[PDB]
RNA sequence: GGUACGGCGGCCAUAGCGGCGGGGCCACACCCGGUCUCGUUUCGACCCCGGAAGUUAAGCCCGCCAGCGUUCCCGGGUGUACUGCCCUCCGAGAGGGGGCGGGAAACCGGGAACGCCGCCGGCCA
RNA sequence: GGUGCCCUAAGGUCGGCUCAGGCGGGUCAGGAAUCCGCCGUAGAGUGCAAGGGCAAAAGCCGGCCUGACUGGACCCGUAACA
RNA sequence: GUUACUCCAAAGGGUGUCCCUGGCCUUAGACAGCGG
RNA sequence: GGGUAGAGCACUGAUUGGGGGUUUAGGGGGCGAAAGCCUCCGGCUCCCUGUCAAACUCCGAACCCACUGCCGCCGUAGAUGGC
């Protein structure tokens, strides 16, 4: 398939409505929560977008697999509540190539529209796996089209990344 | 309970109920497109003419020719009601149940049996005088929960009227 | 009443007293209304004209102001209102019966008949009235075989004597 | 594709109501009166289909120059042109 | 002057929905019959006709409840999001920044609100 | 995404009534539907697409009708401004 | 580098140097040596 | 007078996960003496959590448009306007 520099920008209108789009495809990604889904952990390691993006589902799935494998091999299912927050709604289209006669693209895939400083994914963990959560952060960051940054969140809604990073 | 209906009778008999009406039907329904004299059965049984009621979207048991005589219905008031109750209740089993009832105080029987084939349904529904302000045209209005009926008053009314229950 | 997208109707329509479609149709005429109302025990009549701040009444009369409920009383109160409507300098009005169904032979149209006979121009048909044997009183007097029409006569001529 | 103008073209919102009016209007509007020279706003009530001006002119303010039947004669200006309309008083509202 | 009485209306939820408690000359209802007016594709149930033994229980009148819904106010969110005019400001670009002007929505906390006005009548004294 | 039609009624008017669904009651294999009660702002229905409108109706059930006529006038749109 | 625009290459890395911050150490700390 | 930006889920339609209640519209079996009293993967109605809309809206700007009165400008050295 085509490079993501074509689809990372957010300047086109939203194109979501299934009852008017003909030939629209289904999602390749199907799982969005992982691990222990009730354990009431302490720390929330969340990724945020630096600027607005459109992320493809191919990338989303690559991230899913990579991160969950790291976390399962080095933490264990009974910990590490992993979640992907954003669903792919926008339909990507390509012009069936005649030339520019009758150019209006046929559907080829899906992406999720993310705005500036919008949470993409989260890993809830306990005190003694922060380093593995941050490894997941870095692995994910490396597979996105634009830049991102992570925060560490406590209960009560507070940002604690400074000091929690300092002590390690 | 007994204390309840008797003490609110003491309060006033307007709070004591009456019988709203008694409606018989041929529920399952097997006329088709002929002159079933099951309508004739009820003629002699009750003493006034029944009425049909036409089917709806197309079916298999009976009632395909939408808008077709398919069954029979009769509705009775006043003393005819008491009398036909004394007839049919007596006819049918001892020990009326408790779950005979809707949760307002109305019950139903599902009885069955030249021509004498029939599987019938009877439904009795109850009331107390001032249920009119909801069915009237002018200054219409709906009934609060006080002047409404519950399960007790219904079963006690059945007993006193004629029966002993589950 | 369960949130937005819920339209609450006008006061008198949730009460159950006014019909606004018929009200519009009557008001399109720019002429006074002869309003007639009926209870189980009395009959009321008015003559009303329009104002956007609220309807303004000019006249009234009542079966208790007679006693000092039936077709006879209807006719007599019609006579009352028809004889007071000329007092004030108006011979015109159109019949308002609100939410009363228009059955032929009813005390509503008995009031109408009385108002006509008493010298008020109200447009009407002659084949809607109740007939005179129900009016004068032969009807309940024929039922009593299982208001004395002489009394009817005498209070009728009393009214016409008063308003000569 | 090029599409001609018609009475109900792109009228989805402008001839819609908020769902808490929803019905017959009160009758003062039906029974309004007007004098010659009075300025009037043209405001269409979408539940009454008699005496309805072209929605193109909804939101304008004209002058009354007479009556014909139950309708009033309203003049507007569109560019240099003066135009004349026969409008039921329900679709009208006085200035001030 | 009074009345826990009624008819025709206006503004159309700050008025609604629901809950609780109280009342009966006049009045307003429910209530009993249906021969007759009118009618029930069957039931005088509803509409219509005739009258009150009888009931305050419902509707109606009276007072309360901030439970749902609705409208308004003060403060935060916040001068945030968005935006009109000018720029030899930045940035590879997208996209942002500065000056002069305008200015939300969700949400959060705290207050007011369980209708206001017009016309004519009735009964008691 | 639809039309190049259909209707003596699906046209005019008068009167009366209120829908979809859900729940609790009964005979029934899915049961189409006929019976009873409550709740219920229109989720229904409307001759036909889509959007708009409509609840003592513009919807359902009935009754009487043929203004789906003759002679004429001034206005708006197609085609803003022009 | 010496480019307002017409007419200028990134993800990712380097603490190369100049600066603002926050924790743990510091009368003996980070090694550097003789020894257990 | 108006529904764009923004915002949100009150309609239409899309969309993660849990904690529960009715169990079944329905093929799977199990103790299935047989669709069984009773359960298993599933449907219905809630509550908490997370996401959306060029052809959705309980909300809602900046802005634009018509009109009235004033400030300013043009106009008897003749405008606007008409032939």
């Amino acid at each position: 398939l085509r490079p993501a520099k074509i689809d990372r920008d957010v300047d086109k209108p939203a194109y979501t409505r299934r009852e008017y789009i003909r030939g629209a495809p289904g999602p390749k990604i199907t799982i969005f929560d992982m691990g222990n889904l009730s354990a009431e952990f302490e720390y929330e390691v969340s990724l945020h977008a630096e600027q607005a993006m459109q992320i493809r589902q191919n990338a989303l799935e690559a991230i899913r697999i990579q991160v969950n494998r790291y976390l399962q091999k080095n933490v264990g299912r009974s910990n590490y509540h992993f979640k992907i927050r954003v669903y792919p709604f926008q339909v990507l289209r390509e012009n069936p190539m005649n030339g520019m006669r009758r150019p209006f693209g046929k559907p080829i895939g899906l992406a999720a529209r993310v705005r500036k400083d919008q949470k993409i994914l989260t890993v809830w963990v306990n005190g003694q796996h922060l380093k593995f959560a941050l490894g997941a952060m870095h692995r994910a960051k490396m597979k996105l089209p634009y830049s991102a940054y992570y925060r560490i969140y406590d209960k009560e809604g507070n940002d604690v990344t400074t000091k929690v990073l300092s002590t390690m | 309970n007994r204390e309840a209906i008797l003490a609110d009778w003491e309060a006033h008999p307007m709070r004591k109920p009456r019988i709203a009406k008694v409606t018989i039907n041929i529920g399952v329904g097997e006329s088709g497109e002929r002159l079933t004299k099951a309508e004739t059965m009820l003629e002699q049984l009750v003493g006034q003419k029944p009425i049909r009621r036409r089917a709806k979207q197309t079916n298999r048991d009976f009632g395909i020719r939408r808008g077709e005589p398919i069954a029979v219905k009769v509705t009775l008031r006043g003393e005819k009601a008491y009398q036909m109750l004394d007839r049919l209740l007596e006819a049918v089993d001892r020990k009326l149940k408790a779950s005979n009832f809707d949760e307002h105080g109305n019950f139903c029987f599902g009885i069955q049996e030249e021509i004498g084939i029939f599987g019938m349904d009877v439904c009795v529904t109850l009331e107390r005088p001032g249920f009119r302000v909801a069915k009237r045209k002018r200054q219409r209005r709906k009934i609060p929960t006080k002047h409404k009926l519950t399960k007790e008053e219904g079963i006690v009314f059945a007993m006193e009227e004629l029966k002993a229950k589950v | 009443a369960h949130g937005p997208r819920y339209r609450v109707p006008f006061r008198r329509r949730r009460e159950g007293k006014t019909n606004y479609h018929k009200r519009l149709k009557l008001l399109k005429s720019k002429k006074p209304r002869l309003v007639v109302r009926k209870t189980l025990n009395h009959h009321i009549a008015q003559i009303v004209v329009y104002d956007p701040k609220g309807d303004k009444t000019l006249v009234s009369a009542h079966t208790m102001e007679l006693m000092r409920g039936n077709t006879p009383s209807a006719y007599l109160l019609g006579l009352l209102i028809g004889y007071k409507a000329k007092q004030a300098g108006i011979e015109e009005a159109i019949l308002d019966i609100g939410l009363h169904p228009p059955t032929r032979g009813s005390s509503i149209f008995a009031v109408l008949k009385g108002a006509v006979d008493a010298g008020l121009n109200v447009p009407h048909s002659e084949e809607i009235y109740p007939e005179d044997y129900r009016i004068n009183g032969e009807h309940i007097a024929n039922y009593a075989k299982a208001k004395l029409p002489e009394h009817f006569e005498e209070v009728k001529a009393k009214i016409i004597e008063k308003f000569e | 594709v090029k599409k001609a103008h018609s009475f109900r073209r792109k009228t989805r919102g402008k001839l819609s109501k908020h769902p808490r009016r929803r019905g017959l209007p009160p009758l003062t509007r039906f029974l309004q009166e007007f004098e010659v020279g009075q300025k009037v706003h043209i405001v269409i009530e979408p539940s009454y289909h008699k005496g309805m001006p072209d929605p193109r002119f909804h939101g304008r303010t004209g002058t009354v120059v007479g009556k014909r039947g139950d309708a009033y004669i309203v003049q507007i200006t569109d560019g240099g042109k003066v135009k004349t309309f026969f409008i039921h008083p329900v679709h009208l509202r006085p200035q001030k």
